[PDB]
């Protein structure tokens, strides 16, 4: 399933366990537009901190 | 002939089947549920019955 998640709101916890447990167990690949992030380019050396 | 039923006529009957349950209903399993408020309350949509 490519579920898509126009938004987070009112959504179980267990429902959002359930479904990045799909993402693991059964391929699932879920879109979450809600989100909104900044991005760092690490280098290898420096690792994720 | 059919059986007449008790509470239509005068006579009182001392012996009488009794439905019942075999153990105490309240088990003790209260339910329970996640309330989830709404993230935005301007955003909440009155309109619309």
């Amino acid at each position: 399933v490519h579920m898509t998640i126009n938004e987070r709101a009112g959504m179980s916890k267990l429902v959002a366990d359930n479904i990045i447990a799909s993402v693991i167990k059964s391929n699932w690949v879920v879109d979450i537009l809600d989100i909104e992030y900044t991005a760092e380019v690490m280098t290898p050396s420096e690792g994720y901190t | 002939q059919v059986g007449i039923p008790k509470l239509e006529v005068d006579h009182i009957s001392f012996s009488n089947v009794v439905s019942m349950m075999t153990a105490n209903i309240r088990t003790g399993d209260d339910m329970a549920v996640e309330r989830v408020n709404p993230d935005d309350v301007r955003a909440i949509n009155i309109r619309n019955a």
